[PDB]
Protein backbone atom coordinates (compact mmCIF):
# COMPACT_ATOMS: atom_id res chain seq x y z
CA UNK A 1 0.00 0.00 0.00
CA UNK A 2 1.23 3.73 -1.55
CA UNK A 3 -1.86 5.42 0.88
CA UNK A 4 -0.51 8.11 3.17
CA UNK A 5 -2.76 7.80 6.32
CA UNK A 6 -2.81 11.47 6.96
CA UNK A 7 -4.70 12.66 3.79
CA UNK A 8 -6.21 8.84 3.11
CA UNK A 9 -4.99 9.86 -0.88
CA UNK A 10 -1.76 7.91 -3.08
CA UNK A 11 1.41 9.32 -1.77
CA UNK A 12 3.09 12.20 -3.47
CA UNK A 13 6.74 13.53 -2.60
CA UNK A 14 6.96 10.87 0.10
CA UNK A 15 8.72 11.52 3.18
CA UNK A 16 10.01 9.01 5.69
CA UNK A 17 10.07 9.98 10.07
CA UNK A 18 12.44 8.61 12.41
CA UNK A 19 9.79 6.09 13.22
CA UNK A 20 9.87 4.21 10.02
CA UNK A 21 6.62 6.07 9.25
CA UNK A 22 5.62 7.38 5.18
CA UNK A 23 3.38 10.56 4.20
CA UNK A 24 3.09 13.23 1.46
CA UNK A 25 5.96 15.78 2.26
CA UNK A 26 3.08 18.33 2.39
CA UNK A 27 0.97 16.21 4.36
CA UNK A 28 3.92 15.93 7.52
CA UNK A 29 4.47 19.60 7.10
CA UNK A 30 1.12 20.02 7.79
CA UNK A 31 1.07 18.30 10.70
CA UNK A 32 3.82 19.56 12.30
CA UNK A 33 2.38 22.94 12.14
CA UNK A 34 -0.68 21.71 14.30
CA UNK A 35 0.83 19.49 16.36
CA UNK A 36 4.75 19.99 16.21
CA UNK A 37 7.22 17.77 16.97
CA UNK A 38 4.96 14.58 16.72
CA UNK A 39 4.59 11.70 13.66
CA UNK A 40 0.72 12.14 12.70
CA UNK A 41 0.44 7.90 12.77
CA UNK A 42 2.12 6.95 15.98
CA UNK A 43 2.58 10.31 18.05
CA UNK A 44 6.12 9.21 18.85
CA UNK A 45 8.61 12.72 19.06
CA UNK A 46 9.92 14.22 15.91
CA UNK A 47 13.10 16.17 15.20
CA UNK A 48 12.09 17.44 11.46
CA UNK A 49 9.76 16.26 8.85
CA UNK A 50 12.19 12.88 7.72
CA UNK A 51 14.13 12.38 4.52
CA UNK A 52 12.82 11.37 0.83
CA UNK A 53 11.65 8.04 0.69
CA UNK A 54 13.54 7.29 -1.92
CA UNK A 55 13.10 3.93 -2.32
CA UNK A 56 9.44 4.14 -1.81
CA UNK A 57 8.89 7.07 -4.84
CA UNK A 58 11.03 4.23 -6.89
CA UNK A 59 8.85 1.24 -7.12
CA UNK A 60 5.80 3.61 -7.40
CA UNK A 61 6.53 4.02 -10.75
CA UNK A 62 6.60 0.39 -11.37
CA UNK A 63 3.11 0.32 -9.97
CA UNK A 64 -0.16 1.41 -11.45
CA UNK A 65 -3.79 2.14 -10.64
CA UNK A 66 -7.06 3.44 -12.15
CA UNK A 67 -8.71 6.40 -11.14
CA UNK A 68 -11.38 6.27 -8.20
CA UNK A 69 -13.28 8.81 -9.97
CA UNK A 70 -12.78 8.58 -14.00
CA UNK A 71 -10.86 4.68 -14.02
CA UNK A 72 -8.28 5.60 -16.31
CA UNK A 73 -5.28 3.41 -15.66
CA UNK A 74 -2.52 5.71 -13.90
CA UNK A 75 1.28 5.03 -12.37
CA UNK A 76 1.19 6.18 -8.77
CA UNK A 77 4.53 8.28 -9.39
CA UNK A 78 1.78 10.29 -11.45
CA UNK A 79 -1.31 10.18 -9.52
CA UNK A 80 -1.68 13.24 -7.61
CA UNK A 81 -0.71 14.51 -10.87
CA UNK A 82 -3.68 13.17 -12.48
CA UNK A 83 -6.36 13.76 -9.41
CA UNK A 84 -5.51 17.67 -9.60
CA UNK A 85 -6.55 17.21 -13.46
CA UNK A 86 -9.13 14.98 -13.54
CA UNK A 87 -11.95 16.84 -14.73
CA UNK A 88 -14.64 14.51 -12.66
CA UNK A 89 -12.17 15.16 -9.20
CA UNK A 90 -12.87 19.20 -10.05
CA UNK A 91 -16.71 18.71 -10.68
CA UNK A 92 -16.84 17.45 -6.95
CA UNK A 93 -14.94 19.95 -5.53
CA UNK B 1 -12.29 21.81 -1.49
CA UNK B 2 -10.26 22.06 1.22
CA UNK B 3 -8.31 18.97 2.71
CA UNK B 4 -10.92 18.59 5.15
CA UNK B 5 -13.80 18.54 2.63
CA UNK B 6 -11.56 15.89 0.66
CA UNK B 7 -10.51 13.88 3.52
CA UNK B 8 -14.33 13.85 5.23
CA UNK B 9 -15.28 12.88 1.08
CA UNK B 10 -12.89 10.13 1.14
CA UNK B 11 -13.88 8.75 4.50
CA UNK B 12 -17.79 8.80 3.60
CA UNK B 13 -17.02 6.88 0.01
CA UNK B 14 -14.41 4.38 2.26
CA UNK B 15 -17.65 3.22 4.66
CA UNK B 16 -20.30 2.94 1.37
CA UNK B 17 -17.48 0.76 -0.13
CA UNK B 18 -16.58 -1.52 3.02
CA UNK B 19 -19.71 -0.63 5.46
CA UNK B 20 -18.87 -1.36 9.72
CA UNK B 21 -21.11 -3.97 10.92
CA UNK B 22 -22.88 -2.89 14.15
CA UNK B 23 -22.37 1.62 12.78
CA UNK B 24 -23.64 3.55 10.29
CA UNK B 25 -22.87 7.15 10.28
CA UNK B 26 -23.71 9.91 7.15
CA UNK B 27 -24.21 13.33 6.14
CA UNK B 28 -27.33 15.16 7.27
CA UNK B 29 -28.67 17.33 4.28
CA UNK B 30 -25.81 18.63 2.24
CA UNK B 31 -23.68 19.57 5.45
CA UNK B 32 -20.84 17.13 4.82
CA UNK B 33 -19.13 18.74 7.98
CA UNK B 34 -22.48 17.73 10.19
CA UNK B 35 -22.87 13.58 10.14
CA UNK B 36 -24.82 11.29 12.53
CA UNK B 37 -23.85 7.97 13.93
CA UNK B 38 -25.88 4.73 14.87
CA UNK B 39 -23.73 2.53 16.97
CA UNK B 40 -25.12 -0.94 18.31
CA UNK B 41 -24.70 -1.71 22.18
CA UNK B 42 -21.82 -4.26 22.37
CA UNK B 43 -22.76 -7.98 22.58
CA UNK B 44 -21.89 -9.21 26.17
CA UNK B 45 -21.86 -5.29 27.73
CA UNK B 46 -24.86 -3.97 29.28
CA UNK B 47 -25.69 -2.31 26.71
CA UNK B 48 -26.40 -5.11 23.91
CA UNK B 49 -29.48 -5.00 21.57
CA UNK B 50 -29.88 -0.73 21.87
CA UNK B 51 -29.28 1.51 19.20
CA UNK B 52 -27.50 4.74 20.73
CA UNK B 53 -27.57 7.85 18.04
CA UNK B 54 -24.32 10.34 17.69
CA UNK B 55 -24.19 13.75 16.34
CA UNK B 56 -20.32 14.25 14.48
CA UNK B 57 -19.34 18.00 14.21
CA UNK B 58 -16.09 17.98 11.13
CA UNK B 59 -13.48 21.18 12.53
CA UNK B 60 -12.11 23.04 9.57
CA UNK B 61 -9.05 21.43 10.18
CA UNK B 62 -10.08 18.31 9.85
CA UNK B 63 -8.09 16.04 10.04
CA UNK B 64 -5.58 17.81 12.39
CA UNK B 65 -8.12 18.43 14.88
CA UNK B 66 -11.10 15.80 16.72
CA UNK B 67 -14.40 15.65 15.08
CA UNK B 68 -16.72 17.18 18.55
CA UNK B 69 -18.69 13.96 19.39
CA UNK B 70 -21.92 13.90 21.88
CA UNK B 71 -24.75 11.23 22.55
CA UNK B 72 -28.36 12.41 21.54
CA UNK B 73 -29.75 9.05 23.24
CA UNK B 74 -29.07 9.18 26.91
CA UNK B 75 -26.99 6.32 28.43
CA UNK B 76 -25.71 5.18 32.03
CA UNK B 77 -22.21 5.57 31.88
CA UNK B 78 -19.50 6.67 33.73
CA UNK B 79 -17.73 8.66 30.36
CA UNK B 80 -20.71 10.08 29.23
CA UNK B 81 -22.63 12.88 31.19
CA UNK B 82 -27.09 13.84 30.45
CA UNK B 83 -26.02 16.51 27.95
CA UNK B 84 -24.02 13.35 25.90
CA UNK B 85 -20.72 14.58 26.12
CA UNK B 86 -18.15 11.91 26.15
CA UNK B 87 -14.85 11.91 27.99
CA UNK B 88 -12.53 9.77 25.58
CA UNK B 89 -8.51 10.71 24.69
CA UNK B 90 -8.61 10.60 21.64
CA UNK B 91 -11.23 12.75 21.16
CA UNK B 92 -9.28 15.30 22.96
CA UNK B 93 -5.26 15.39 23.65
CA UNK B 94 -4.84 12.01 21.52
CA UNK B 95 -6.42 12.87 18.42
CA UNK B 96 -3.80 11.90 15.60
CA UNK B 97 -4.79 13.05 11.87
CA UNK B 98 -4.20 9.18 11.05
CA UNK B 99 -7.64 8.43 13.00
CA UNK B 100 -10.69 8.20 11.47
CA UNK B 101 -14.44 8.22 11.97
CA UNK B 102 -14.80 4.83 11.51
CA UNK B 103 -11.54 4.25 14.27
CA UNK B 104 -13.58 6.77 16.38
CA UNK B 105 -16.76 4.80 16.04
CA UNK B 106 -14.94 1.61 17.46
CA UNK B 107 -13.08 3.38 20.14
CA UNK B 108 -16.61 4.71 21.24
CA UNK B 109 -18.15 0.97 20.63
CA UNK B 110 -15.43 -0.38 22.99
CA UNK B 111 -16.10 2.67 25.61
CA UNK B 112 -19.07 1.01 26.28
CA UNK B 113 -17.38 -2.63 26.42
CA UNK B 114 -14.62 -1.38 28.80
CA UNK B 115 -15.64 1.67 30.58
CA UNK B 116 -13.16 3.98 32.13
CA UNK B 117 -13.85 4.63 36.21
CA UNK B 118 -10.77 6.49 36.80
CA UNK B 119 -11.02 9.86 34.82
CA UNK B 120 -15.16 9.89 34.78
CA UNK B 121 -17.28 12.53 33.63
CA UNK B 122 -20.57 11.31 36.00
CA UNK B 123 -18.08 10.87 39.43
CA UNK B 124 -21.72 8.99 40.52
CA UNK B 125 -21.65 6.29 37.91
CA UNK B 126 -18.10 5.76 38.27
CA UNK B 127 -18.62 4.68 41.47
CA UNK B 128 -20.93 1.89 41.26
CA UNK B 129 -19.12 0.63 38.01
CA UNK B 130 -16.41 0.55 40.92
CA UNK B 131 -17.64 -0.76 43.93
CA UNK B 132 -20.81 -3.08 42.89
CA UNK B 133 -20.89 -3.81 39.25
CA UNK B 134 -24.41 -5.55 39.31
CA UNK B 135 -26.00 -2.60 40.18
CA UNK B 136 -24.24 -0.90 37.20
CA UNK B 137 -24.88 -3.28 34.85
CA UNK B 138 -28.97 -3.29 35.90
CA UNK B 139 -29.14 0.30 35.87
CA UNK B 140 -27.21 0.44 32.61
CA UNK B 141 -29.77 -2.38 30.88
CA UNK B 142 -32.87 -0.25 32.09
CA UNK B 143 -31.66 3.02 30.63
CA UNK B 144 -31.04 1.32 27.73
CA UNK B 145 -34.57 -0.62 27.48
CA UNK B 146 -35.83 2.89 28.32
CA UNK B 147 -33.71 4.78 26.15
CA UNK B 148 -32.20 3.11 23.44
CA UNK B 149 -34.70 0.61 22.84
ZN1 LIG C 1 -0.86 12.79 2.24
ZN1 LIG D 1 5.53 7.30 13.41
ZN1 LIG E 1 -9.31 10.56 -13.06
Amino acid sequence: SFDCAVCLEVLHQPVRTRCGHVFCRSCIATSLKNNKWTCPYCRAYLPSEGVPATDVAKRMKSEYKNCAECDTLVCLSEMRAHIRTCQKYIDKY
Amino acid sequence: GSMALKRIHKELNDLARDPPAQSRAGPVGDDMFHWQATIMGPNDSPYQGGVFFLTIHFPTDYPFKPPKVAFTTRIYHPNINSNGSIKLDILRSQWSPALTISKVLLSISSLLSDPNPDDPLVPEIARIYKTDREKYNRIAREWTQKYAM
